């Protein structure tokens, strides 16, 4: 089942500063009291990160995945529920679906016939896809989830491995440092070039709860990571941002 | 031998190195949980017909093939294109379990390059088939005194099947020139015939339950692995370790480091693996390397004496006339509290001389 | 790896050359310390009544209170300086080098330059 | 293994060469220090500076 | 490309090694020149030659 939403208000997407966010642990290696240089897919410091609002604003465009995606969510009441990844988003190719409904977190890899406007709607109405024919992988996991919550996620698709890095912070974007812990290593082995996030409506037509999300893109670069005595990343340096950091 | 001379002058000469050899081999991997569902494939109560053969895909679990090999009722284990011994080591992306029921005489037709009613019309195997077939007698389960008519095979088709093709059509077979029009009259036959199993048939006509495992490896990161046997964990000795495919040799000691939950192995200042987390019991172990020493020989001239002393550089005396110095462990010299001028330098204020060899 | 060592043996005496060069450097460092500090063969000691005409040498003479037997200046200097690989200890320890400096200070304070050219 | 052995052997030779050059520099400095110990501490020097 | 890189890298390491040796020689000469400037120009020297 699909439903067209025709009550949107036209507005261009906003842009803001990334500050020092988007940092994640490059690997599963413990390090203590050392500075480590990594050449990985990272988000540049103070970069131009796209800002979308949910307020009548219902922002659900489909964005190119590129080489990696940083998703920031300034969220309260858990409106944002999941993401959709793929190339063509239809039954012609194979797509990845990440959802968190009221009970459990479901990861599926199927050839979904996706709706043009997929969404979630007690919660008893699910309109994401109309069909799923060839399902090759299923994975069920733990629950991932004034504005009170900052949810930071990093998605990468390297060598057929889809890495999900996550961080939760009690709270525009705040200015500070928070390292993203690796959460899910996913064996999909499929091509991903485009993604779309999934929202939840509130019905009383429908009303959108107050939420904001940010989309940033990863580029190959070197970061200098600082590891404390307990192995927690506390500071980072972008080697290509400014000459002072390049010297560092 | 080191100095290429039969006469050695007075002094200390570094000759070789001391290495503590590995005493045992330790192999570790995670707990063998989240087993695959081979019990739902092999030990099912009811199997499908050979024309509508069941296909079960096996993904994201641990696949123990050692159960299938070690059961004696599973008589036929004809494996083609891969050895049964190396199934536990070879990892594949996906495992297809095709399950059906045939007679005794047609077990040999489940093979590459074979022909017959089953190979042409019911289940066809490719010539480049990577996987094994498993067959066992099921006369006690699949046979009744009245006769079991729940099993069907396709006797007629207009063409042979492609490999791994399932044909579930019930269209009336066209054997004559006239059109059949759906009525099984002259020269028109229903293509599906029934295997009527009874418990009193010979070995060539008793019902055989066949499960064919087909293994494939794709570009996705292969997830169907065998069970990984774990050797019991030995600490405080220089042993070989294999933690999650990370091989090495070192002494394992209890660690005070507070690893984060994702973190498995730890690196030092020089990016060498100095700490590891055991995959079965979540505890942290330091990996000190096995003791390495420079073996130096302290001797006076061969004209004077043939007595020698051995200095193990940077090695404690408890791990090799034994005296412990800051330079290392000195064996063969007696420490004398008296102080003399330095004759043979040892280090850290310690010098050796011949008067027996004394160290002071 | 034993196979690596077997392949390594084909390259000859490179390992012996490297060890010999490092051994030469190692003995050279001890020779350097011996040349700089061991210039007297008598260990001179200062008199117990350390009065030298109003001249105060407390900051450079050894401190009896300290276990290392070093001067306040020397103690400050030591405080202000902070896989197949091994580090060999120096032949002369810090205590003995401090003792040599103490002997030189005692000779130059009680005897002037006479001790360097003969008897003190 | 031949590639790894040649790379590591070249690195070790480079390290030993650097150590020899630094040892020469430190030997020169130590010779100067011994000269200062003989001429400034064990005597009075008329050499300027 | 590896053959070219190892040859060029060996050449560059050789050049740096001779540069360091020449640097040591020039440093010794400069130290001698500083000693001459201190003892011959800034004072009168009783050292013969
Ligand atoms: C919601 O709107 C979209 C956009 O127009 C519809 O998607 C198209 O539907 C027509 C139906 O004939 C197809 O021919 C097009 O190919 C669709 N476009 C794409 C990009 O897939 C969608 O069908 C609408 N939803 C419903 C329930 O009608
Ligand atoms: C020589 O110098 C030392 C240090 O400059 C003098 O020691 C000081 O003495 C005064 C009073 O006696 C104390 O208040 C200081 O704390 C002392 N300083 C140290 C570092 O000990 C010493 O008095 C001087 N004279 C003699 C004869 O030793
Ligand atoms: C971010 O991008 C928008 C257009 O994509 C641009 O107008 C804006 O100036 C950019 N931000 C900064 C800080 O340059
Ligand atoms: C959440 O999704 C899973 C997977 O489809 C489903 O089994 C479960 O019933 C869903 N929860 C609710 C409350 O419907
Ligand atoms: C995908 O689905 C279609 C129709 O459901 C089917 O014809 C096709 O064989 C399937 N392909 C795979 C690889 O499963
Ligand atoms: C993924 O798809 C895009 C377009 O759909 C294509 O340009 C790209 O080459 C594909 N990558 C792989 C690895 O198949
Ligand atoms: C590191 O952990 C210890 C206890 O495990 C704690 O006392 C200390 O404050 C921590 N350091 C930092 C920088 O968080
Ligand atoms: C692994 O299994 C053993 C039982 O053999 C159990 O004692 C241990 O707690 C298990 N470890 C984990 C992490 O489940
Ligand atoms: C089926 O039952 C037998 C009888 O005990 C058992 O040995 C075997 O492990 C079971 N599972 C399979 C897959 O054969």
């Amino acid at each position: 089942q699909c439903v067209n939403l025709t009550t949107r208000t036209q507005l261009p997407p906003a842009y803001t500063n990334s500050f020092t966010r988007g940092v994640y642990y490059p690997d599963k290696v413990f390090r203590s009291s050392v500075l480590h240089s990594t050449q990985d897919l990272f988000l540049p410091f103070f970069s131009n990160v796209t800002w979308f609002h949910v307020i009548k604003r219902f922002d659900n465009p489909v964005l190119p995945f590129n080489d990696g995606v940083y998703f920031a969510s300034i969220e309260k009441s858990n409106i944002i529920r999941g993401w959709i990844f793929g190339t063509t988003l239809d039954s012609k190719t194979q797509s990845l679906l990440i959802v968190n409904n009221a009970t459990n977190v479901v990861i599926k890899v199927c050839e979904f016939q996706f709706c043009n406007d997929p969404f979630l709607d007690m919660e008893s109405e699910f309109r994401v896809y109309s069909s799923a024919n060839n399902c090759t992988f299923e994975y069920v996991s733990q629950p991932f989830l004034n504005f009170k919550n900052l949810r930071e996620f990093v998605f990468k698709n390297i060598d057929g491995y889809f890495k999900i890095y996550s961080k939760h912070t009690p709270i525009d974007l705040p200015q500070g440092f928070s390292a993203l812990e690796p959460l899910v290593d996913l064996p999909i082995g499929i091509n991903i070039t485009r993604f779309q996030t999934l929202l939840a409506l509130h019905r009383s037509g429908w009303t959108a709860g107050a939420a904001a999300y940010y989309v940033g893109y990863l580029q190959p670069r070197t970061f200098l990571l600082k590891y404390n005595e307990n192995g927690t990343i506390t500071d980072a340096v972008d080697c290509a941002l400014d000459p002072l950091s390049e010297t560092k | 031998c080191t100095l290429k001379s039969f006469t050695v002058e007075k002094g200390i000469y570094q000759t070789s190195n001391f290495r503590v050899q590995p005493t045992e081999s330790i192999v570790r991997f995670p707990n063998i949980t989240n087993l695959c569902p081979f019990d739902e494939v092999f030990n099912a109560t009811r199997f499908a017909s050979v024309y509508a053969w069941n296909r079960k895909r096996i993904s994201n679990c641990v696949a123990d093939y050692s159960v299938l090999y070690n059961l004696a009722p599973f008589f036929t284990f004809k494996c083609y294109g891969v050895s049964p011994t190396k199934l536990n080591d070879l990892c594949f992306t996906n495992v297809y379990a095709d399950s059906f029921v045939i007679r005794g005489d047609e077990v040999r037709q489940i093979a590459p390059g074979q022909t017959g009613n089953i190979a042409d019309y019911n289940y066809k195997l490719p010539d480049d088939f990577t996987g094994c077939v498993i067959a066992w007698n099921s006369n006690k389960l699949d046979s009744k005194v009245s006769g079991n008519y729940n099993y069907l095979y396709r006797l007629f088709r207009k063409s042979n099947l492609k490999p791994f093709e399932r044909d579930i059509s019930t269209e009336i077979y066209q054997a004559g020139n006239k059109p059949c029009n759906g009525v099984a009259g002259f020269n028109c036959y229903f293509p599906l015939r029934s295997y009527s199993f009874r418990p009193t048939y010979g070995v060539g006509h008793q019902p055989y339950r066949v499960v064919v495992l087909s293994f494939e490896l794709l570009h996705a990161p292969a997830t169907v692995c065998g069970p990984k046997k774990s050797t019991n964990l030995v600490k405080n000795k220089c042993v070989n370790f294999n933690f999650n495919g990370l091989k090495g040799t070192g002494v394992l000691t209890e660690s005070n480091k507070k690893f984060l939950p994702f973190q498995q192995f730890g690196r030092d200042i020089a990016d060498t693996t100095d700490a590891v987390r055991d995959p079965q019991t979540l505890e942290i172990l330091d990996i000190t390397p096995c003791s390495f020493g420079g073996v130096s020989v302290i001797t006076p001239g061969t004209n004077t004496s043939n007595q020698v002393a051995v200095l193990y550089q940077g090695v404690n005396c408890t791990e090799v006339n034994v005296f412990q110095t800051r330079a290392g462990c000195l064996i063969g010299a007696e420490y004398v509290n008296n102080s003399y001028e330095c004759d043979i330098p040892i280090g850290a204020g310690i010098c050796a001389s011949y008067q027996s060899i004394i160290a002071y | 790896s034993t196979e690596c060592s077997n392949l390594l043996l084909q390259y000859g005496s490179f390992c012996t050359q490297l060890k010999r060069a490092l051994t030469g450097i190692a003995v050279e460092q001890d020779k350097n310390t011996q040349e700089v500090f061991a210039q007297v063969k008598q260990i001179y000691k200062t008199p117990p009544i350390k009065y030298f005409g109003g001249f105060n040498f407390s900051q450079i003479l050894p401190d009896p209170s300290k276990p290392s037997k070093r001067s306040p200046i020397e103690d400050l200097l030591f405080n202000k300086v902070t896989k197949g690989l091994t580090v060999l200890p120096p032949l002369l320890t810090d205590e003995m080098i401090a003792q040599y400096t103490s002997a030189l200070l005692a000779g130059t304070i009680t005897s002037g330059w006479t001790f360097g050219a003969g008897p003190a | 293994i031949d590639r790894l052995i040649t790379g590591r052997l070249q690195s070790l030779q480079t390290y030993v060469t650097q150590q020899l050059i630094r040892a020469a520099e430190i030997r020169a400095s130590a010779n100067l220090a011994a000269t200062k110990m003989s001429e400034c501490v064990l005597g009075q020097s008329k050499r300027v500076d």
